[PDB]
């Protein structure tokens, strides 16, 4: 799955001096692998968006279409994958 | 294009600490890793550790677990190094690099101690 | 894991020389996350190789990454004056994966 485009999202976008929320383009070609990635918080159930766009060659991202955080309990969540748009979806399986 | 620009030359004591800065620009800090390094003179390379800039997560060597800590701001695209408790072996030159592959280093940081 | 390289290596110009990296089962034999640098006397080092055998854009196809076994090569070509530095091999750092650096290779062109 070729990664041309994520989900953009920045909550301290003013802070940041960025936009709050959009599509990012990926930069990507045959020799440039890209992928997309999404930041959180999880309190009690509750999740707080952190950051969503574009993340560079990453060897934990390979071959993963789904969106999904494996570290057991962390304080920011953090999840990467392939695919366009693939980190509006996420989640947490420990 | 990509540049990493980090700090100028520090001469320490021992027992004080040094925290190197790295400013990214050409690309989006926020995209990928900061990787840390170290030389000491006439030695090989030696991974501290990295930094996650989007979520602040780190992992560090066995060997500076402890005496190290690694920061970024975002809102200024810079990493950010610190290592206590220093000692006269701490005497290298202090990199930074991009991602999980190392793709561009910083022109690094030495750090004297005395 | 620590991975091992030669000390150093010594060439003739424009012949073909290997610098190899041996780590273990778990870790060479097991990722193709293997990365090569070169170090110029007083300079930062430079990406030649990663993920085994991909080449950045800007990097001379003079040089070549292989992996067999436990033991990832660095191939230089047409061997020149200006390959004369040092050169690391070093794993992938990030997530999951934490780095490694070989002790280094000096390679020397003879003259
Ligand atoms: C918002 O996004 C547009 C297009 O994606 C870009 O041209 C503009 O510079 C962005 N604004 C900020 C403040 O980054
Ligand atoms: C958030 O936390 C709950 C438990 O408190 C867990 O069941 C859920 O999978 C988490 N969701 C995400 C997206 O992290």
């Amino acid at each position: 799955s070729e990664t041309q485009e994520c989900l953009f999202f920045n909550a301290n976008w003013e802070k940041d001096r960025t936009n709050q929320t959009g599509v990012e383009p990926c930069y990507g070609d045959k020799d440039k692998r890209r992928h997309c990635f999404a930041t959180w918080k999880n309190i009690s159930g509750s999740i707080e968006i952190v950051k969503q766009g574009c993340w560079l060659d990453d060897i934990n991202c390979y071959d993963r279409t789904d969106c999904v955080e494996k570290k057991d309990s962390p304080e920011v969540y953090f999840c990467c994958c392939e695919g366009n748009m693939c980190n509006e979806k996420f989640s947490y399986f420990p | 294009q990509v540049q990493l620009v980090q700090s100028g030359a520090e001469v320490k004591k021992p027992g004080a600490s040094v925290k190197v800065s790295c400013k990214a620009s050409g690309y989006t800090f926020t995209s990928s890793y900061i990787n840390w390094v170290r030389q000491a003179p006439g030695q090989g390379l030696e991974w501290m550790g990295t930094i996650n800039p989007v979520s602040g997560s780190t992992s560090y060597a066995q060997k500076f677990q402890g005496r190290v800590t690694m920061t970024r701001d975002t809102s200024i695209s810079t990493a950010y190094m610190e290592l206590s408790r220093l000692r006269s072996d701490d005497t290298a030159v202090y990199y930074c690099a991009r991602g999980g592959w190392f793709d561009y280093w910083g022109q690094g940081t030495l750090v004297t101690v005395s | 894991s620590a991975l091992t390289q030669p000390a150093s290596v010594s060439g003739s110009p424009g012949q073909s020389i290997t610098i190899s990296c041996t780590g273990t089962s778990s870790d060479v034999g097991s990722y193709n996350y293997v990365n090569w640098y070169q170090q110029h006397p007083g300079k930062a080092p430079k990406l030649m190789i990663y993920g085994v055998s991909k080449r950045p854009s800007g990097v001379s196809n003079r040089f070549s990454g292989s992996k067999s076994g436990n033991t990832a090569s660095l191939t230089i070509s047409g061997l020149q004056a200006e390959d004369e530095a040092d050169y690391y091999c070093g794993t992938f750092a990030g997530g999951s994966y934490y780095g490694v650096f070989g002790g280094g290779t000096k390679l020397t062109v003879l003259w």
